[PDB]
């Protein structure tokens, strides 16, 4: 019953930062998604690179059978590169979605939601906070930038009711100056849920804070093959059992904060 | 039928076999299609004691190819005989398994496969001997014949299923090493393991493996592989699977041209999880396209080619 | 400039040189473009004797590559010196050339590095070793440590230019042979040279090539390539022209980030003509996105690194 | 002042025969064509397929801007097979054009021009034709292939005057049943230039019952790398000239019968 793979119909295309594209995918495999933080496995339009490209789930919608990914590109030699150029109209050969998300049966209206997001580890954490505003919990969302340059999704958070936003950037061009990890310390109240997706230094500031949270909840990032678990390319290793190797594309790419070392 | 292939151990429905450390045990791709589809699975690699294996980054594209570097992980050989090989016997009783087995000293590999053929579904163990030898310097135990032959016959006492070699690209000459292991007692032969190759990050300025090195896999690397298949087939008489880079039926009948009797199949998993199932379903009409009646017939042809 | 680069016999005004045997000796690719743009030029193998070189095919497309068998086709050094070399240096008298030197046996070799270098353009001779030796039953003499001194330490006694020696990638450890001959007074090297691939015509279940084997070059051997020129780095204090696979000034970079000095660009320019020149113009805007100033700095940071 | 190399538009594709397309070319590369026989030197649309791939032009219109090919397909792995792919409107990487073409300059309203081809050596032949025909000479013109199936430029060939036009095909399906070198057999004038590209068998049959005619003009195929001479992938021995090695992508692809063995 479940599709697995698809070769999806890209709606839409359009650079809506320096470098970063949002993508609107029709297919049957919305059908198929539920927790927020799944992923899809991408092929290159370019038969010379042969690893899918692994891609947060932005949004979706059931209805319009279409979901959005926002995704920064490289150089001209890079995937994300070509995958750019394909055009309203074209196909996109997608395996997905895949992995363990971001859970959200547990959470209810009691509840006060923190979201920690920095530059594109910001996708997945919208259809998140799209998800809890339905439980009618009060977020806060922290998001942090390199510049204004590379801002996301700014509008789409703003939008949501049940919601403070506050935005930095690392060299103050828009909002706050400074880090994500600033706006935490600033954090004046008990949070019941972390949930968070970004750059390495920045999951270890949250991950410290809050280390007595057992709901704390962080997506990982890793260099990917097979993106189902078999090659083993993507292992951390296990914090609370030593000699057991975690996969992010398969065990994750969401963990509980307990389960990771820094 | 036309893809049927008879091997020592190994009665395969066809030849297309999933490569070791391209399918782990099996569990993560059955949920793309039936197993029973495969003619057999080279599972990961086994060594006698578990192996977190080596740090990340692990892999890495290439051009028509990629690195990888995960240092032979694995539960360990109790893990395997209790776990992953019962669970395939349960869910795929009829499927043979080979069983890629791997070691840091000679005393480890034969101990594993002293083991590993009480298991009812491994049919063949597959001797990974690309791997570094403490007892040597670090020399990988497939670039000295006489090593080779060694831990060959020392394994071959102990097997109580056909023994086949897979041998190493890394070599000045593969033939005297070829020939060595034949000489050992070995069933057969698989080749080729990987080649050696590094990626740079241009902002770092560093490898981009945590290893530096790691072996280059994936179509870029098949020219390779049909040349030295082709090499070691005209030098001895045991058969010979074939694998680097195959991706396509054409790519199975290549390796047939060049003295292959079943083909593994390894990157091109991760690029198309059902490429196995795929080239399976269109082998026939691509056999009818060059007048094969049969891959068992195209065996003896092109043997007798010679 | 920036790109400019300083070698044992070359003042470089950017470090893009043709590879050997995929440029002739300029004359169609001038057609194209002001050759007066590279850095240098490897002109097609000079042998004492004239060669019509092996029968066709001699090519064929492989997966990010192709494999080559023209089995080192030259007009003689005769012609070489009084037709090749003085078009070259009429036209382009500032432009220094690299002299491809190959052979069957060491005389051979000798006779060619003692005429070679009284040709006024030709500033280094880039010594070919990975061709069959008839005095060792066929051995390339770039397998055996011992064989290659003597060749290099021979050819030395005779050259007026600096001596390079490129490398073959076809060898179980490449270290000694880099060692012996940089011992033997090898000015620098290059590397790396193709490796070995066949490919067989589905249809007549024959090689393409009517040599079987071919070399294998392109994008698909970059990995390797780096792997060893990085492998090498770390053993000689000769500097290092490095090739395999470059198209893009990405890939000089990332060449540089393994120990080169200099990069080679042989099959991209059958892709593209204008391969060199376009990497030449657009390696600063890549540089600086990469925060590097100079190549002359990025050599020393990176020999220092170490 | 010459382009060498252009990123053309493909105007128009179409399968004209089973597995031949037909693609019209619009471009600058076109001003600069004159001797039919020359070849474009096509990149496939592939990143994993590096050498161009020859193939001959079939016609062009100055005017127009445009040129004409017609080539073969090989199977789901070819680099033609990607080329199909290829619709109206898409850019194509041409080198061109290249080599020595068939030399009309000579040709005079008195001779009597025979013309030769076979399989997918016939689309050069066209516009080779097209400009005899403006010398006001008398051309036959017999054309072979292996099937019906696989006929090509019938219809062009018919609507040119001054040409009488024999096919044949190798098991009968279409005109005259058997190979063309029988409707040669079969000459009853005195020939003054013949013109002949096809498969090596019948260049063949036609080169020894024209031994002893000098203005023989045979094109050749070969597999190619560079195509412009530089890698010497191409070579042919040079019959007048042993200790001479011919280049079909540069001397050729057109020679004379006596540079040629076979
Ligand atoms: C679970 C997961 C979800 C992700 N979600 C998003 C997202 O929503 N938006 C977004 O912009 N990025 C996301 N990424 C990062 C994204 O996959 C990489 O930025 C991208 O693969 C880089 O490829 P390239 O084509 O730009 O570069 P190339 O240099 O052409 O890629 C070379 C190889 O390295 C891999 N690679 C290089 N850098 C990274 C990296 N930082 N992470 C993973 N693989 C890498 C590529 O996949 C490819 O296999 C995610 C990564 C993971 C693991
Ligand atoms: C001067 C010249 C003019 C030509 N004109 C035409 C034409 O007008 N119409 C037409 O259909 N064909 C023509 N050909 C033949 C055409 O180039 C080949 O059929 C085509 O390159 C095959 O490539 P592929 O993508 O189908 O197969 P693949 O197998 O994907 O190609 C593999 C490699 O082999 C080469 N190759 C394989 N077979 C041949 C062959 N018979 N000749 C040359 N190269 C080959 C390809 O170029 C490629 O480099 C011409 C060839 C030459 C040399
Ligand atoms: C991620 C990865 C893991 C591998 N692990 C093993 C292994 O554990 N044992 C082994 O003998 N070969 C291993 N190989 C080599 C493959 O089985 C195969 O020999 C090689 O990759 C070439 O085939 P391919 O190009 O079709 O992948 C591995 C290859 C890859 C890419
Ligand atoms: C057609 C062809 C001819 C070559 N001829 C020579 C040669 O004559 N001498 C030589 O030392 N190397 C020769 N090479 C090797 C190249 O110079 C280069 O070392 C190798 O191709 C790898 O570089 P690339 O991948 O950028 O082509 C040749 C390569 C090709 C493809
Ligand atoms: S990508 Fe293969 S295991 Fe995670
Ligand atoms: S194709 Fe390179 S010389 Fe003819
Ligand atoms: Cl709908
Ligand atoms: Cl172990
Ligand atoms: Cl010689
Ligand atoms: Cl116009």
């Amino acid at each position: 019953m479940p599709k697995l793979q698809e070769m999806m119909t890209i709606v839409s295309q359009r650079e809506v930062a320096s470098n970063i594209f949002e993508m609107v995918l029709k297919g049957e495999l919305v059908e198929e998604m539920d927790l927020p933080g799944q992923f899809l496995h991408l092929a290159v339009p370019n038969a010379s690179m042969l690893l899918r490209r692994p891609i947060s789930i932005s949004s979706w919608d059931k209805v319009a059978k279409t979901c959005t990914i926002l995704y920064r590109i490289g150089d001209e030699t890079s995937g994300t590169y070509e995958i750019s150029k394909l055009q309203s109209g074209a196909k996109i050969d997608v395996m997905g979605p895949l992995g363990n998300g971001f859970p959200v049966d547990e959470v209810v209206s009691t509840d006060k939601i923190l979201i920690v997001g920095g530059g594109i580890g910001v996708p997945p954490l919208y259809e998140l906070a799209k998800q809890l505003e339905e439980k009618n919990c009060q977020m806060t969302i922290l998001l942090g930038f390199a510049s204004e340059k590379v801002k996301i999704l700014e509008k789409e958070f703003a939008e949501l009711k049940n919601v403070s936003l506050k935005i930095a950037t690392d060299d103050g061009s828009y909002g706050t100056k400074g880090h994500v990890g600033m706006l935490m310390e600033e954090i004046d109240f008990e949070v019941d849920a972390l949930y968070t997706c970004g750059a390495p230094a920045m999951l270890k500031a949250v991950a410290k804070k809050y280390e007595q949270l057992e709901r704390l909840y962080i997506s990982m990032e890793s260099r990917m093959a097979c993106g189902i678990g078999a090659c083993y390319a993507c292992v951390e290793h296990d914090k609370e059992d030593e000699n057991h190797a975690l996969k992010v594309c398969e065990d994750g790419p969401v963990f509980l904060g307990k389960q990771l070392l820094l | 039928n036309r893809l049927s292939v008879k091997l020592p151990g190994l009665d395969l429905k066809n030849p297309i076999i999933p490569a070791s450390g391209c399918f782990g045990f099996g569990e993560e791709y059955a949920k793309y299609y039936d197993l029973n589809k495969l003619g057999s699975i080279m599972v990961k690699a086994t060594t006698l004691h578990p192996r977190f294996g080596n740090p990340t980054p692990r892999v890495a594209e290439t051009a028509s190819g990629m690195l990888n570097a995960d240092g032979l992980q694995n539960p360990g050989l109790e893990v395997i005989m209790a776990e992953k090989l019962p669970w395939l016997n349960e869910n795929f009783p009829d499927l043979p398994i080979i069983a890629n087995v791997a070691g840091s000293e000679e005393d480890d590999y034969v101990a594993v496969c002293a083991k590993i053929g009480d298991a009812p579904n491994v049919k063949v163990i597959e001797l990974n001997i690309s791997c570094p030898n403490v007892k040597h310097g670090g020399q990988a135990f497939g670039t000295d014949p006489d090593v080779a032959a060694a831990l060959v016959k020392a394994c071959k006492a102990v097997s109580k299923v056909p023994l086949y070699v897979k041998l190493s690209p890394n070599v000045t000459d593969i033939v005297p090493i070829a020939k060595a292991v034949e000489a050992a007692g070995a069933d057969g032969l698989t080749m080729i393991n990987t080649l050696m190759g590094v990626r740079f990050d241009l902002k770092t300025r560093k490898p981009v493996l945590a290893n530096i090195t790691g072996g280059l896999s994936g179509p870029a690397i098949k020219p390779v592989a049909l040349k030295l298949i082709h090499q070691v087939a005209q030098v001895v008489d045991i058969p010979i699977i074939g694998m680097g880079g195959v991706e396509s039926a054409q790519d199975v009948l290549e390796m047939y041209m060049a003295g292959a009797s079943a083909v593994a199949v390894g990157t091109a998993n991760f690029a198309d999880p059902f490429v196995c199932p795929k080239i399976i379903e269109k082998l026939p009409e691509v056999m009818d396209q060059y007048g094969i009646d049969s891959l068992e017939n195209l065996i003896q042809e092109v043997k007798n080619s010679k």
